[PDB]
């Protein structure tokens, strides 16, 4: 039960903000709750109405494209036209619940129109009906909502006029000790699978808190846009670690330990671009495990030796490495034999990026946004892995003449495959599918809620509902209420369907926007692959040079630097040619002026390439030529010898 | 000179496909700083070393020259950046618009001309790679994303066929289909998709470039006859160089199955290299002396 | 003598210049049959494993899959049919007095690679019937050398088929099965409850007299009727699963119809316990053997449904391929003896 | 078993463009790796000779011996060493997933032209030995590719060598073979009685034969009982090392040209002479059992056999020769 998002760990803080939610309810007065996007205000508003037997739930999510229509359909499924409205319970009042009420747009003039609606309706207490022109009444129906500071983008300021009506509380971060007690209650939880490390649930959940605590503070928001945590980050830690020790092996205190590092590298420190920031984390992970865990016999708790994964077993534990990349290897031959075929080599950045990719493919509504450099090989990833795990690869088919209407149909197909057909899709995404905003629009609903509402309306909602009775007769089960056969679809779409997210240039504008906007940063999760390192070069060249005659002269260890050398210790002709190679890579994209954007290694890989082809012809040539000469040197030779004898 | 061939592949090869985009200075100091690697990580190349004079041929020269090429040094090191660019697809940025009839001349009746902006571009473009004719594509600044799969490679070989996917339907790949994508603007938007996948070749004219020019122009009228007598020594040498490897080959023949003649012969070809090659080694101190006179013309044109 | 298991060890090592795919047995003489992964046919004698019998290079692609028949006629002799990437069907011909190879014929027609071949006999009629990515089934004949019948049962593309008689039962790429009867082409029944690409579907044969049998004996006179009972099928997601064939709409001396009532395959038991992908599967006796991609060969018995050996670690790299002699054909001596085939061009084999 | 005495009559006959100046077997398939006289290295299939299975123009003069080696740790992958004239000591190594051959190095550092190379594995480094007729005879490292060390045994030029564990023994081109240790690199025995240059000095290593079988404690503790030299001298000479010179135990006799290579194959000896013929002679006995009559019709250069020493490689009874006469017989079973 740390899977159901509805669960909440009472707390002093969560009574205290339930207790002051039922006064201001109990008062005939909206509420609205302002705070930090990781503050709790919707799992504590939901809990607070879901534990009342006086109020019900009405839900809602705004977005910019967001009319009175939508609000005025919400209620009249919770209420009956008798003026006068009224709630279908005759003791039990109405609450509407508004998620993210700074996300509506302003019209031409300035003007939120939901906004001026809701002041109307608890103002006045009711509404005109615009094609019937009566004043409806409304006695016991109330307002709330939930909003993040209008500071950041996608959030507008609001109109005082509309805000005086409701009360304003605000929800700031929990303190130290709460989150050691909740994040206590959640081990406890957790290691109830395995009962004889339950006394270790108070160090994990120390330990989970300090890190978290330490890269809010380290890793601000100054340094990259992207950089900002929250209590759902250690949420997702614990969700990750249950689901590992659920399905994992027999396990030791150091394979948990190591469990443990793992989930928090692949959680807190695949955001990161810079390596020393890299470096920084892992130096954090040391500290953190060596202070709360006091434990020998640990090993490498580096990005690269933490390899946790289950295609190799029927049980998540970790691999071997080499192993791994042999199964990987001969995977990818299977692939590039069945589906569309391309020249990859096989390095250790790759097989991680691997690893996180399916550990992220794996989860219920589980999606991922892949950010690096161009030719980096996020596409093709996502398509080994997606036929890995059996899932569909869905491409959008999106040219300059396309507008709303193909992609819609396009989504549009994607979910009836998903519902009707039972099909798992991974929905692939880049930066160039998507052209104007109403595509970041359509991402938005699709992934902070579980469906799209203006995709079926009309014709197409009746035959979505009746199709889904015909998908449920026929899976022989009973659901008779639309609320409860789109219950179903949600269910569905949520269970079997993954959108992963290609971004080239993470510095455009449109990509900041992608980046920063609410429903994909807080669903998503953040795959910084970024640009190579001097590593992953080093093995891609080895790798490629290694099929090609090279040494064939004579060679002089030359002296050098230490650090000018990236490869392992020069020894031959190939180690000389790499570090050449690499070196004119890093002085060309430095005196370009690249400034701070990612570094394609397209350049690196054509230059591998050309010079591999180049360099074969060019000794095919230089060996006909010399055989050429020293036959025509003998052939001469044994003239003269001739000439001599006789 | 077997000594050094692993310098020069590197250096072709990294010249192909990083400098194609780059005007000369940047080309000069880039392929300085290249040459200092080189040299700083023991790896030996030739001093003397030009690109042209290493990976382009005389009769390709001619080739090229002879389709409406520029007499300047530079575009034909960038003709043979785009005639070599075998596994990527070329992006010729030409301002002037020149190059597309110097391709068509290059591939006669066979080149057929496209545009971003048709009404009928995706059914005549596999029309295109079904008849495997080569096809220039005008207008790259607005890369239309459907033939993304001819960009990548991206191809799967349902066995004897090549295919790729254009569209929602099946089309096969012809073995002698080419794809050239011509820009005008400088200052166009280049999806980064396309950019990083393309032989981007700068068919461009700056100030180092004119540089070039007025050095060029004042050469040819100037003082013409170093000029001719340049031309006339590099064609007399190749000339007698494959004439020389014609006789040596035919010597080997008579020899393996008069022949004092075909010796004589042959010691008389070797006598004429050796006298061009007297007279042409003091013939380029020449050029370096009216290179460094004719400089401050250049940096007051500039 | 049916209740055989390989002991810990293999036999003989047999050593192959590439990636072996598909393995057979010579069923009279102690002739092991390896096709490698650049198409090149082999045959190697059991107790003299050290150079290859005979060799021949047919293909200049991969070769997918093969099968054999030694001929009952009513002159006999062995018939290897092998089946590449390079979109031919090769028919070849074992001659023992040259102890060499000896290509009778070639088959033409599949536009995509073919990756399942099966031969039978019916009376004095050989067929070899065949799958590909061509989603095609077709059926030739061995004498004319012509197509006899073709259809396409599938959405995807077909992986694996066998043959009982006129029923062929066919795996696909969209992880269902098919029953389809041969001479009318009516696609008889369906079957969905694997959640993977099937690798190998082949029927459950009946044995005429054992112990205790519980998946090949008849339940009714009905079953006994229909000749067949079950069949096992293993994709990649791991798992083994027994299906039972419904039984569609019959009438003496006509075409089997659909039953679009009771035209549904039935999941009876699922085996699991295998590492990646199960490749292939055979069935002798009471016990199931099966490999994987976990370089394991195991052991399933029928009557109870779990593992008694495995063997683990039996090539360094991935297992593709087991045979087995044939237990319910008379003419056929199911002899104490099981060969493995692996990606690591090695082919292990069990006897004694 | 190991007692294969092969037929009267060729089973292939593989047909190059030039003199074959060394064959290798590959230990664990049936591929014959034949070198020509222009550097040219030609790979055939046992089953189909017709053509060449793979032709690759390693060197520019003639190639003067080469020796294979399937290593055993890191993929195992079958390594070739070739030295040719030029003073270059080849290696490649052979894909056999796409039947073609592919260069790693070139070992230069010789003054002058090689004659004979030798690839043994350690636990898990491989080693290469070339020896010159600069009067050195250095040892190489397959991956680094350095010089390990640089020994002289001998005044003159050396034309044979053969390595057996830490001890290294050549024959030089004065009668005097000696014998070396690798890593001390300070010679300790010597021998002589040849009246000709030794073409071919090899170590007799133990099987379980008169030769092989350690007649001594201190002997078998050693590892080293007898060696078997080939020289010029029309005559094949069998020598015992010490545990502060090389005795003689016997000398056989019958060749009627010089003897280029000799190959024991456990109770049998086989060698091949410039006489266009190759005798079988017992070591036991001391006696020939079968001689083959116009085998080829030039002088054979090299005579190769399965190694029946190792436990890795399998002894199989795969035993093929190579000729001047731009051919080479192939005894298979
Ligand atoms: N008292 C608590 N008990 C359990 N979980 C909590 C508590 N406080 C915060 N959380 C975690 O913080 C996260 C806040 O999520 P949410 O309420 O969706 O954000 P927002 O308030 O911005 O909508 C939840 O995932 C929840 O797991
Ligand atoms: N080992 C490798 N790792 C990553 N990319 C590679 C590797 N080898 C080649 N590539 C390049 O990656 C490209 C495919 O990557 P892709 O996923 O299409 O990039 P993008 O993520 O920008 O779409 C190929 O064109 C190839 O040139
Ligand atoms: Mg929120």
């Amino acid at each position: 039960e740390v899977m159901r998002p509805d669960i909440v760990i009472p707390t002093i803080d969560t009574i205290k903000h339930e207790k002051i939610f039922y006064d201001l309810l109990n008062s005939k007065r909206g509420i609205i709750l302002c705070g930090p996007p990781g503050s709790g205000k919707t799992m504590i508003m939901n809990n607070a109405l879901r534990n009342s037997s006086l109020y019900d739930v009405v839900g809602i999510n705004f977005s910019k494209d967001t009319t009175t229509e939508h609000i005025l359909s919400a209620l009249h499924r919770h209420t009956n036209y008798v003026l006068t409205l009224l709630p279908k319970s005759d003791i039990k009042n109405l609450v509407l619940f508004c998620d993210e009420i700074n996300l509506p747009k302003l019209d031409k003039y300035g003007s939120q129109n939901v906004v001026l609606f809701l002041r109307q309706l608890m103002e006045k207490q009711g509404f005109w009906k615009t094609p019937e022109n009566k004043w409806v009444t409304i006695e016991r129906i109330h307002i709330v909502g939930a909003c993040n500071p209008p500071t950041d983008p996608g959030r507008i300021p609001m109109s005082e006029r509309f805000t005086r009506h409701a009360a304003i509380l605000y929800l700031g971060y929990p303190s130290g000790k709460s989150l050691s007690q909740i994040y206590e209650i959640y081990y406890k939880a957790i290691f109830k699978l395995v009962p004889e490390f339950r006394s270790y649930t108070e160090p994990f959940a120390r330990a989970s808190v300090h890190l978290y605590n330490e890269c809010k503070a380290r890793y601000s928001t100054g340094l990259q846009s992207h950089y900002l945590f929250s209590p759902r980050e250690l949420t997702r830690l614990v969700r990750g670690v249950y689901t590992a020790i659920n399905t994992g092996p027999r396990q030791t205190l150091r394979s948990l330990i190591r469990l443990w590092a793992y989930e928090a590298w692949r959680i807190f420190a695949d955001r990161l671009v810079g390596v020393k920031e890299k470096n920084s984390f892992e130096q954090l992970l040391y500290e953190t495990v060596d202070k709360y865990l006091p434990n020998q016999d640990l090993g490498n708790i580096s990005s690269t030796s933490l390899l946790f994964s289950g295609l190799l077993s029927l049980d998540f534990k970790e691999v071997n490495k080499t192993d791994l990349v042999n199964f990987i290897e001969e995977r990818f031959k299977t692939f590039c034999d069945e589906e569309l075929e391309v020249p990859m080599v096989i390095h250790e950045s790759m097989v991680d990026h691997i690893l996180r990719i399916d550990r992220a493919l794996k989860q219920v509504q589980g999606h991922m946004m892949l950010i690096g450099a161009s030719r980096t090989g996020k596409t093709i990833l996502t398509r080994f892995v997606a036929w890995l795990n059996g899932l569909k690869i869905v491409q959008p088919k999106i040219h300059r003449h396309s507008n709303l209407s193909d992609f819609d149909m396009i989504l549009k197909k994607a979910i009836s495959d998903c519902s009707l057909k039972e099909s798992r899709t991974c929905l692939i995404i880049d930066e160039s599918n998507i052209l104007e905003t109403a595509f970041l629009e359509r991402m938005n609903t699709l992934l902070a809620n579980a469906d799209i509402p203006d995709l079926f309306q009309g014709e197409e909602y009746d035959k979505l509902l009746n199709n889904l009775r015909n998908k449920t007769r026929s899976l022989g089960l009973l659901l008779d209420t639309e609320q409860e056969l789109y219950d179903w679809f949600v269910g569905e779409i949520a269970k079997n369907l993954h959108v992963v997210f290609t971004i080239c240039d993470p510095t455009n504008n449109k990509s900041s926007a992608m980046i920063s906007s609410p429903a994909l940063f807080n669903r998503c999760i953040i795959n910084w692959m970024g640009d190579w390192d001097t590593k992953t070069m080093s093995q891609v060249a080895n790798n490629m040079v290694d099929v090609v005659p090279m040494e064939f002269t004579d060679f002089i260890v030359p002296e050098v630097n230490k650090e000018l050398v990236f490869t392992e210790p020069i020894q031959t002709i190939r180690d000389a040619v790499v570090n050449i190679l690499i070196h004119f890579d890093r002085n060309f994209y430095q005196k370009m002026k690249v400034g701070v954007n990612p570094r394609s290694p397209g350049y690196f890989i054509d230059g591998l390439r050309a010079l591999v082809k180049l360099v074969t012809a060019k000794y095919q040539d230089l060996q006909e030529n010399q055989r050429f000469v020293n036959v025509g040197l003998e052939k001469l030779n044994e003239s003269v010898l001739k000439v001599n004898e006789l | 000179t077997s000594q050094e061939l692993i310098g020069n592949c590197i250096i072709s090869s990294i010249y192909e496909t990083y400098f194609g985009h780059l005007n000369e200075r940047e080309r000069g100091d880039m392929l300085v700083i290249l040459k200092r690697l080189l040299g700083k990580f023991a790896v030996k190349y030739d001093v003397n070393y030009r690109f042209i004079d290493y990976l382009v041929t005389l009769d390709e020269k001619m080739k090229w020259l002879e389709c409406g090429l520029d007499k300047n040094d530079y575009f034909l090191e960038n003709m043979s950046i785009v005639m070599n660019s075998q596994d990527a697809v070329p992006f010729l940025l030409d301002p002037s618009s020149h190059m597309i009839t110097v391709i068509s001349n290059y591939y006669g009746n066979k080149t057929v001309l496209l545009s971003f902006l048709e009404e009928g571009f995706v059914k005549r473009l596999e029309n295109a790679v079904r008849f495997g004719s080569v096809v220039i594509i005008q207008d790259g600044e607005f890369f239309d994303p459907i033939i993304s799969r001819l960009i990548s490679r991206e191809f799967n070989h349902a066995g004897n066929r090549v295919t790729v996917e254009i569209g929602d339907h099946e089309v096969d790949v012809s073995g002698d289909f080419k794809l050239f994508i011509h820009s005008c603007d400088p200052s166009g938007d280049i999806p980064i998709f396309l950019r990083s996948r393309v032989r981007l070749v700068h068919f461009v004219t700056n100030k180092e470039s004119i540089e070039t020019r007025i050095f060029d122009i004042t050469l040819t009228e100037e003082n013409a006859e170093m000029q001719r007598k340049r031309e006339d020594l590099i064609k007399l040498n190749t000339e007698y160089r494959l004439k020389l490897k014609n006789l040596e080959k035919r010597l080997l023949e008579e020899l393996n199955n008069e022949l004092m003649v075909t010796l004589n012969n042959l010691k008389k070809e070797a006598m004429n290299i050796e006298k061009k090659l007297s007279e042409s080694e003091e013939f380029f101190p020449q050029f370096d002396n009216l290179v460094e006179e004719y400089s401050i013309i250049g940096k007051h044109s500039v | 003598v049916l209740k055989w298991i390989p002991r810990n060890l293999p036999s003989c090592l047999i050593n192959v210049e590439s990636s072996v795919t598909s393995v057979k047995l010579h069923p009279n003489l102690p002739i092991v049959f390896v096709a490698t992964d650049h198409g090149k046919l082999y045959a190697f004698d059991l107790f003299n494993y050290t150079i290859p019998l005979a060799s021949l290079q047919s293909h200049t692609k991969a070769i997918t899959s093969m099968d054999v028949l030694f001929t009952n006629y009513t002159k006999n002799y062995l018939v290897i049919v092998t089946a590449s990437k390079d979109l031919q069907i090769h028919v070849f011909k074992w001659v023992s007095e040259e102890c060499k190879f000896q290509q009778i014929r070639s088959l033409l027609g599949h536009e995509h690679i073919v990756s399942a071949v099966k031969i039978w006999q019916k009376n004095n009629d050989v067929h070899i019937a065949s799958c590909s990515r061509d989603q095609t089934v077709k059926i030739w004949d061995f004498h004319n050398g012509w197509s006899l019948k073709t259809f396409q049962p599938h959405s995807q593309w077909v992986r694996s088929i066998d043959v009982l008689g006129d029923y062929i039962i066919s795996g696909s790429h969209d992880t269902t099965l098919r029953l389809t009867h041969w001479p009318s082409g009516n696609g008889l029944s369906v079957g969905t409850g694997h959640e993977f690409p099937i690798e190998k579907v082949k029927f459950i044969h009946f044995i005429e007299d054992s112990p205790e049998i519980r998946f090949r004996t008849p339940s009714t006179d009905r079953y006994k009727n229909w000749g067949m009972q079950y069949c096992v099928s293993a994709s990649r997601d791991r798992t083994i699963k027994i299906w039972e064939i419904p039984l569609p709409t019959l009438m003496a001396h006509r075409a089997p119809i659909p039953n679009p009532t009771d035209s549904n395959f039935r999941c009876v038991l699922t085996l699991k316990g295998h590492l990646s992908w199960v490749r292939d599967i055979s069935i002798r006796g009471q016990y199931l053997f099966s490999c994987a991609d976990d370089k394991s060969v195991r052991c399933w018995d029928l009557n109870t449904g779990q593992c008694l050996h495995v063997w683990e670690k039996l090539h360094t790299g991935f297992v593709n391929c087991l045979d087995l002699d044939v237990d319910f054909d008379s003419n056929v001596t199911p002899r104490q003896m099981m060969v493995t085939g692996g990606l690591d061009c090695k082919s292990n084999v069990f006897m004694r």
